[PDB]
Formats: structure tokens, sequence, C-alpha cells
């Protein structure tokens, strides 16, 4: 969207990979400065944190972005 | 022995709760206010609060400092 | 020499500013259209902030109006270039330096009139920097 | 018939909308000064709100500028008169009850380039109507 000028609610999760291909052959060597990337499920539910992260680093970063952040 | 000082780490975190922004929510800035502090950047704040605002690690079991007073 | 030519470049290209508005991420619903009126509403703001930079840093009186502010390349995602000349001379830019530093002074107030903060209204080259926590 | 003459009447006084402003209720401290170049502003956002007016209601394209809002008695305690006329006509004064649409569709738009709302910037014969207070 910073790159291709498209509007705000332009592109999606349901059109993410048909999008991009638009763009590609919309115009060329303007995807080649494009910094995309592989982030996907069971590669985020998947570090082998243990015995002291699973409170201090894995559960109280979960609290902040909950409603009620101090009383959690 | 090491499991009251899993209790004294947890109650380090008891005390630094009863405020709305949290203290692992946010970097620190350095000394201009201009940009965070290194380590919080290439890191993540709640990787920051545990090893250097809780602990004060260093980088070997050899390199031992002093006692660090609130963890006392 | 070099045989051919480049269709990017431009006489106002090194002074212009580029503005990116995201009106649905800063609102979302109760969000505004963005039609020729808004624009309008924009270069007086600009036009606003040119005038109280130049009388209180540089004491003088310069009645720049929304003519003065110059608008291309207007996008669908908002987006468009902007350059401030003097009011009645088309061949006097001002430097970029200078509407940096107009824009500063007055972001807060040029944010308030459209109902963005910061994030949404970006200038591209012009980050916010100040305020330091020190709460307890 | 009357020998004598009112110093009073003017030709504009029955389409004029008074004005009044009260900088230091609404913010107090951080309270900015109210020099001619907020007076821009303003005129620059009535401007603006009759041109969304007869856009949105009569559908046509009517180029209002700042220089067709005409402020007359100034005074310190912030209040004037104003009133609108045709972009290049000045025979041609905008009636005040079109003027009043215009205000009551934009207020919540004109309050916030100033950081004022609906009772330090009043206007004198638009009063705030809406809002059922159904919270249960
Ligand atoms: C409009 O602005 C230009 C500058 O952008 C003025 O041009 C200057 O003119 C003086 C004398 O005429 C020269 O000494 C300067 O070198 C010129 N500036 C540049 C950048 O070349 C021009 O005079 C202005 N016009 C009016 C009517 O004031
Ligand atoms: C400027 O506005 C006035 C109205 O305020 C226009 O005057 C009208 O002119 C037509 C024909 O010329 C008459 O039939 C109307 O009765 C006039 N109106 C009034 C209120 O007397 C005038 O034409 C406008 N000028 C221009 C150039 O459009
Ligand atoms: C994204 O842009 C395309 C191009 O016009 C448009 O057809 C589509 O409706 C847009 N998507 C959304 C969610 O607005
Ligand atoms: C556009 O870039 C992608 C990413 O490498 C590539 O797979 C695709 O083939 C490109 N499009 C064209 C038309 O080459
Ligand atoms: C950052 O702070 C140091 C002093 O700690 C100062 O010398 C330096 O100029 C500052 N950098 C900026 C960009 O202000
Ligand atoms: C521990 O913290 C103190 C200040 O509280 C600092 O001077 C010292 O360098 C820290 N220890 C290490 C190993 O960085």
């Amino acid at each position: 969207i910073n790159g291709f000028d498209l509007p705000e609610g332009n592109v999606t999760q349901e059109n993410f990979v048909d999008m991009q291909q638009r763009c590609n052959a919309s115009d060329p060597a303007a995807y080649a400065q494009l910094v995309f990337q592989t982030c996907d499920i069971n590669a985020f539910l998947s570090e082998a944190v243990e015995g002291t992260g699973l409170a201090f680093i894995v559960f109280t970063e979960a609290i902040t972005k909950m409603p009620l952040s101090p009383l959690w | 022995l090491y499991y009251n000082t899993i209790i004294s780490w947890i109650m380090w975190y008891l005390f630094n709760s009863f405020q709305e922004p949290l203290p692992w929510s946010d970097c620190p800035l350095n000394e201009n206010q201009t940009g965070y502090v290194d380590e919080c950047a290439r890191s993540s704040p709640v990787d920051y609060f545990w090893y250097r605002e809780t602990l004060n690690i260093s980088t070997s079991i050899s390199d031992s400092g002093s006692i660090q007073w609130w963890m006392l | 020499s070099f045989v051919g030519w480049s269709t990017d470049w431009s006489p106002y290209a090194d002074q212009s500013i580029k503005v990116r508005i995201s009106l649905k991420s800063a609102l979302g619903d109760k969000a505004y259209e963005w039609n020729d009126n808004e624009m309008y509403l924009f270069r007086s703001s600009v036009a606003y902030a040119m005038r109280q930079y130049f009388l209180k840093v540089k004491n003088q009186m310069i009645l720049f109006g929304e003519e003065d502010v110059r608008v291309a390349n207007l996008k669908p995602r908002i987006s468009f270039n902007f350059f401030v000349t003097a009011p009645k001379n088309v061949s006097d830019i001002i430097p970029r330096t200078e509407v940096e530093k107009a824009i500063r002074m007055s972001r807060s107030r040029i944010n308030d009139a459209f109902r963005l903060n910061d994030n949404s209204l970006e200038f591209l080259g012009i980050q916010p920097t100040l305020g330091p926590p020190n709460q307890p």
C-alpha cells in the first residue's frame, strides 16, 4: 500500500496472494525492493520456552494486550 | 533454596503492578530522548524488562558483580 | 552525454513534501469522504502554518494563501506532493527545510482539523521526536 | 418622517451571524493567542463549511474562498459579525438561514480546528439540539 498507491481497506487477508501478482504484472522492477515476511502459525505456536520464560516473557506479554491490563 | 528465589522473582513482578502503563509495556529513552535504548529495540520490551531491569544479567557464569539491591 | 530523457524528474521535485493520509485507520467507521473540499482545507491549513512560522520566527508578515500551495500527484490512497511558493511570485519556491520547520511547529494544529494523529497523517521526512516519559 | 439617523443600522446587518469565542475557558493554560492568522483560519473554515453544504444538499459546486467571508466589529473578547457573499459577486449575500444550515452541518469540524467545544465557540442563534441519552 505504501508502494503501489492503493485505497486503505484495499488488499486484506482474503486477497493477499492474488494482489501480489496483480502488482508485478502491472509494472516490474517495483516489486524487487519489496520485503515481505514468511510468517505463519505453527511457527508462532512452536517456541520451546520453558522453566521461567513461560511466566516472565510469554504470559506477561499477552496480559498487556488484554482489556484490563493491571488487573489480570 | 532455589524455589524461594523464584518466589522472590514473582513478588517483584507483583510490586511492579498497580500502575496502568505496566513497566514491561514500552521501551525507555536513552539520554537525548530521540531514540530508544539500543537493546530494547533489537529485542522485545518484555524481553528487556527481565534481562536488564530485573536481573541485570551478565554475559557468562564467570563474570559476576555486586548484590543487586532490589533483588535482595 | 546521455541521449534520452526520464519522465520522473521535475523542476519542483527536490522541494516537494509527500503527504500520506490513512483515513480508515484513524477513524474506521465514522470516517468522512476525501473530496475536493477536503483538499481545500488542507491547503488552507498549510498556508496557516506558513503564516505562523514567518511571524513567530522571522518576524515577517507574508500573506500566504491557499493558491500558493501547489498540489501534484493525487492518488486514491490519499497521497500528494506539495510545495509552497511566494504569494504573488511563482518563481520563489520556499525551500524545503523551512517548510519542514513550519509544519513541525503546527503539526498538532493541522492534525486536529482532520481528526488524525501523527501516524495517519505523515509527511515522509518529518518524524515526531519529542516527549520524555518521566512518570514517577 | 424621522429627522436624524442612527449609527447602528447597516446594510449587511440583518444577514450577519455573531461569533463569540472564549479561549481561556476551554483551555485556560496552554491557550494560544488570537492574532490575525487565527482569523484567517476561521474564514477558511467557514468557507469550507459553505462548500460542503452546497455540494451535499443542493448539488452545486460553488468555490467559496476566504475573501467571501466578511468580518466586521472585531472586539477583544473575541467577537465579530460575519456574512458570506458569492465568490465574485459582492451584491449576492447568502441569506442567513442557509449559512445557519451550513454551520449546523459542520459545527463538529469547525470546533476541532480550534480545540473548542460548542460552548466556547457559540454562534448566537445556532444552538445545539441533538442527542438522546438512552444508556441502559
Ligand atoms: C521572485 O523571486 C525570485 C527568487 O526566487 C526573485 O529573483 C531574485 O531577483 C534578484 C534581483 O531581481 C536577484 O538578485 C536574485 O538572484 C534572484 N533570485 C534568484 C533565486 O535567482 C525575484 O526578484 C522575485 N520577484 C519579485 C517581483 O520580487
Ligand atoms: C449578483 O447577484 C445578484 C443578486 O444578489 C444578481 O442580481 C439579480 O439579477 C437578475 C438579472 O440580472 C435579476 O432578475 C434579479 O432580480 C437580481 N437579484 C436581485 C436580488 O436583485 C446579479 O445578477 C449577480 N451578478 C452576476 C454577475 O451574476
Ligand atoms: C480494492 O480495490 C479494488 C480496485 O478498484 C476494488 O475493486 C475493491 O473493491 C477494493 N476492495 C475494497 C475492500 O474496497
Ligand atoms: C513478481 O514477483 C514474484 C516474486 O518473486 C514472482 O514470483 C513473479 O513471477 C513476478 N512476476 C512476474 C510477471 O515475473
Ligand atoms: C544523543 O545524546 C548524546 C549525549 O548522551 C549527545 O551527545 C548526542 O548529540 C545526542 N544525539 C542526538 C541526535 O541528539
Ligand atoms: C547493573 O546495573 C548497574 C546500574 O544499576 C550498571 O552500572 C551495571 O553496569 C549493570 N551490570 C552490568 C553487568 O551491566
